[PDB]
């Protein structure tokens, strides 16, 4: 896992843009698309969301805090099924949410980059 | 007769409960395959009570396969009689054909699969023998999978037990070893001359199918090219389009990846991998019943998940599944609202949804590029593969 320059959103969101990824200012944060012309590129979205996440979500510890996530799988193609991570982290009063997708032939991916990107995301 | 006399005398050359000599069995098989009146021969063996004897005395399962497949395939009016004799013979020898590569097919299923396969081959027009092809010797790197090589994924050695656990544990080196070999799709194409590309295409397409059921065919197994043409007519596609889709997959495939694809699918974990020539995903083949045109419903209702994964490693089944699925992705495209696929329209400005409903002879090239994207990835969700469209388009241009 690796990042370079930091990106700041008018809505008070601070994060680093992952190396090898193109970035785009989004409505409530940033979208990162893996660079090059890959067969099966990773897509990443990080956002401030003022509304809370739902219950029922199996959680995990994200450093000095707790994260709530869900992984969903759809049919994809040749490169494997589509896997979609949805993970949210408490930040002050609101929350920061990360979204990632990736195809896999070999079961659920770890989503390491997405988790790194969430954990190191700023509430200010 | 005129082959039953021969066969009748040959089986008198053994004990009642013991199996005939390997070479005698080979001679029975050959006689069966070389015979001009196969139904009559069956009817004859049955009159004399020699038909069941034949199944009892032959042989080890490797030779039982050849015998069963040969009879099931060449046979027609009298097929049911061969089917019935085999059934009574399995009372004694239960294991029959169900071992090795074929352990996921009960012996009666092996028979029915050979029957259905031979019938489809004559009917769809791919029964006829293919010339020996020059296969690649490669064992590593891009284009070293069954597409290039002829080596059935099912024949590859077991991945070392320890390495299997490293795979489950996501060990980077091990996962790299058993993964897609290409990152920069363009750089790979750049290093190939037009002659190199054409060579890969002929190697891919000119080889005999690597089939789990060789003796279901009247003579030798057909060229892959012939099977592709046949699937093309069946699905209103083009052998060039099927060829390009598969060439692309096979470029981004290795021998080691063939081993993981098949072994992980039939392992305790029944992984949901993509297998064989067109890299069909196991669950997709089940979901959309991709074998519909080669196997009748009776056989299809009975196939285990692991039998399906095994069939996908048989070239003719894989080619037909791949074609069925391409035609499915095209019909599904036909019915979209291009307005709701802005990124698709954006990436492929000459896309023509209506043309997808028809033959690819009249598809704009952007239709091939788009479908390539939506073959490697989920179809028509407006998320595109950035590199695959150009990759498949290069293969298509070669064809
Ligand atoms: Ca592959
Ligand atoms: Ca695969
Ligand atoms: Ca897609």
């Amino acid at each position: 896992v690796d990042f370079d320059k930091t990106l700041t959103h008018p809505n008070g969101l601070v994060v680093e843009r992952p190396v090898g990824f193109d970035a785009r200012r989004s409505a409530e944060g940033f979208r990162f698309d893996e660079g090059g012309k890959l067969r099966n590129p990773r897509q990443l979205e990080v956002q401030r969301q003022d509304a809370p996440p739902p219950p029922d979500l199996a959680s995990r510890r994200l450093g000095d805090g707790e994260a709530r996530y869900k992984v969903e799988e759809d049919d994809g193609g040749s490169a494997g099924s589509e896997y979609r991570l949805w993970a949210a982290k408490p930040a002050g009063a609101r929350w920061i949410v990360v979204s990632a997708s990736e195809q896999s032939e070999d079961g659920e991916p770890t989503f390491a980059l997405a988790w790194a990107l969430l954990e190191r995301a700023r509430l200010q | 007769t005129a082959t039953s006399d021969l066969i009748e005398s040959l089986i008198s050359y053994s004990w009642d409960d013991w199996q005939v000599t390997r070479q005698e069995a080979r001679r029975v098989i050959a006689a069966i395959r070389n015979d001009n009146v196969p139904d009559a021969t069956i009817a004859a063996l049955d009159k004399s009570g020699s038909l069941i004897k034949l199944f009892q005395r032959v042989g080890p399962p490797e030779l039982a396969r050849s015998l069963i497949a040969s009879i099931a395939g060449r046979t027609t009016m009298q097929r049911y009689q061969a089917r019935n004799a085999l059934i009574r013979s399995l009372i004694n020898n239960p294991l029959g054909t169900q071992t090795d590569n074929w352990i996921y097919f009960p012996t009666i299923t092996f028979f029915d699969i050979c029957a259905d396969l031979a019938d489809a081959a004559g009917r769809l027009g791919f029964a006829a023998a293919g010339a020996t092809g020059v296969a690649s010797q490669a064992i590593q790197g891009p284009f070293s999978g069954v597409g290039a090589t002829g080596v059935n994924p099912t024949d590859l050695p077991s991945i070392a037990f320890g390495d299997q656990l490293k795979l489950l544990n996501k060990d980077p080196a091990t996962v790299t070893k058993y993964s897609n070999p290409l990152g920069d799709l363009g750089a790979y194409l750049s290093q190939l001359s037009p002659q190199d590309k054409l060579n890969q295409a002929q190697t891919l397409v000119g080889q005999p199918i690597s089939t789990l059921f060789p003796d279901a065919y009247p003579g030798n197994p057909p060229s892959r090219a012939k099977v592709m043409s046949a699937a093309a007519r069946k699905y209103d596609l083009t052998p060039q389009l099927i060829g390009a889709i598969i060439l692309a997959e096979q470029r981004d495939q290795t021998r080691d990846e063939d081993a993981k694809d098949y072994q992980a699918a039939v392992s305790i974990k029944s992984a949901n991998t993509s297998i064989g020539l067109g890299q069909v995903v196991v669950s997709t083949a089940i979901k959309y019943e991709l074998f519909t045109d080669l196997l009748g419903q009776p056989v299809r209702r009975g196939l285990s998940r692991k039998a399906v994964a095994t069939l996908l490693a048989s070239d003719e089944f894989n080619i037909f599944a791949t074609a069925r699925y391409i035609r499915y992705v095209a019909n599904l495209a036909s019915q979209q609202d291009l307005r709701k696929l802005p990124k698709t329209r954006g990436a492929f400005p000459s896309i023509d949804l209506r043309a997808y409903a028809g033959n690819p002879r009249n598809w704009p090239r952007d239709n091939v590029r788009a479908l390539a994207s939506e073959y490697t990835s989920r179809p028509w969700d407006d998320n595109l593969s950035p590199g695959w469209p150009m990759f498949v388009d290069d293969a298509y241009a070669t064809f």
